[PDB]
């Protein structure tokens, strides 16, 4: 129980008992806990993402303005609640605690030629057009892309 | 040993098309997704006909070519087979390239070979659920 | 094994509509809450008999293309699909975009499958206690 | 002891082709991936029945040559066989080394005699599928 | 268990259990492990591509400017996750571990006269030609090649 | 087996066994060893 050797792309989360505080653990590393702390789960696989595929992650990492995974002052990590985030093709990123995987790798749609998308706005945004998309707009996505 | 006297039983008025064996309900469904209501309530209807057309006129061609024996017009079925062929040929040509923007195939060929199911279907194309619900 | 000349027994005198397996109650309650009285009382009487007969007419579609063979218009009932389909091509055009706004689906075959119940129904859809109710 | 007047009762109207004891389903899901699609559906019909009536014309002359006895043209059944390959004679000009192109065999002797089963399939050949998903 | 004799011509995965990393060891060589050490797997052939064919190997090891196998600090290798590469015929490579050969040795496929290949850009890339080819596109792939 | 907690003005020997070669260790300590290496008898006073 006290030896835990995480594999090349794995995590862990270990449970800080005297302070109530979870983390994450990675690498190709072996890990040695200590008496408060206690290891959640058997090692998982940092999950990755193909090119031409998304995932979309329930709650996630307030990062900073360079990405760097900002904390609080108790060790615990800073999420953003109740929001997601679709991640595209990168490295075989961790899951901090907290962050639940609802949609899976998923393939990126491709529209054909002589077809279009009809896309609502949900919530309130401003694309990279310079449009304030009120939310409740309709959408003409067409091409071959 | 099909029924081949309850297909005619079955004819329409104009020439468009269990008998068949097939989801019905779930080909209804994954055409529903794919955006059939945007082509009008009218043009729906008139698209599930030829698509239903095209599957009765493959299935004769299967049974006939078993035994060896729009190109398709026994002597005592040839008029439906020839009205069928005649109403095919000529709203065809309101639809070019429609099987690859409705995700069938690429021609009719190859869509009514799929959805009939004699065909192998790849992982990359959503048409496992079509045969599958069935066995569900 | 539909009951087909019992559906005639209940034809209206003009073309419009247990025969149907449906929840009657819960889809008046369901129209009471999205403001179909303020249609007008001549309105809304309309609005129900023009989605009662594409419920038939779904039905009837339903029934035919589970054998394979607006645009509907057997020969012996021929007649009164004919004057129904009339009846629906007249005043569908008094509803432009109807079914979103009433919360139905795209159009009315987007609407009329869901109703029915062969085809899922989200959960972003208030239209999940229509098949449930009945369940209860 | 081959079914010789059931041939003729599935003769066509035109001249063309368990009677045959053949994989059906497997050579069309083979042809499917040779790209018979974009010849267009009037040519594949076209070129399904050129390869049906050969291979009727295989059996029919190896039927005959275990007895000893294009040029095919028994009494009784010499006017099918004729006109069979009148048909045969016509069409074939229109495709100018089609069986290489397609994966068949040098020419039609070389193509009819694999397909039928009596002569050896290669390794570097992809016909080996044809007989032996059949067999399972 | 501790003696291990390499064939010519194969590779084993021998596993560092005080690193959890894992490497290969290749060569006409006996090998000798130590006490953490765990051999993966009996040795198999480093496998082979004849001429007119080829294969792909999911998860392609980094390689540098001159082909040089790129490493880690922790002694693993760099792969690069979740994609492809078609390798051509060659000396009989090896494989590094987290490597999956998804296609077999199969031939190039050699299209006929009059006959022509219909092709389409699964991802945008950027062709010999000197073309930005957008995903979706399409190719006539034509000639006796 | 694994987990070795040295009290204070303690030692052990352990044995490096892609060596064979021995040492001692010392203090206060927890000490964490490896797979070959064996630590020789149970924690005895300085």
């Amino acid at each position: 129980e006290f030896i835990i050797r995480i594999p090349p792309y794995h995590y862990i989360h270990v449970l800080d008992q005297n302070s109530n505080v979870s983390r994450v653990e990675v690498g190709p590393k072996t890990y040695i806990r200590q008496d408060n702390e206690r290891v959640l789960f058997a090692p998982m696989r940092m999950v990755t993402v193909p090119p031409r595929h998304y995932c979309t992650v329930a709650n996630p990492v307030s990062r900073d303005a360079q990405g760097l995974v900002l904390f609080d002052v108790t060790g615990q990590v800073r999420l953003r609640h109740a929001d997601l985030e679709i991640r595209l093709a990168q490295d075989p990123f961790p899951l901090y605690p907290g962050e639940v995987l609802e949609k899976d790798i998923t393939p990126l749609q491709v529209v054909l030629p002589n077809t279009a998308l009809h896309l609502k706005a949900l919530l309130d945004f401003e694309d990279k057009d310079g449009d304030k998309v009120v939310a409740g707009d309709e959408w003409l996505f067409e091409g071959p892309g | 040993a099909v029924p081949w006297t309850e297909l005619l039983s079955l004819q329409t008025e104009d020439g468009f098309w269990l008998i068949l064996n097939l989801n019905t309900n779930g080909l209804h469904s994954f055409l529903k997704q794919k955006g059939i209501q945007s082509l009008g309530v009218k043009g729906r209807e008139c698209l599930l006909d030829l698509i239903a057309t095209m599957l009765v006129l493959q299935f004769i061609r299967t049974r006939l070519e078993k035994e060896g024996i729009m190109k398709m017009d026994i002597p005592w079925a040839f008029e439906a087979i020839k009205q069928a062929s005649e109403w095919v040929r000529r709203t065809e040509g309101q639809y070019p390239s429609i099987c690859p923007r409705l995700e069938l195939g690429n021609d009719w060929d190859s869509a009514t070979k799929q959805l009939l199911g004699l065909q192998p279907i790849s992982t990359v194309s959503p048409l496992h659920r079509v045969l599958h619900y069935s066995q569900g």
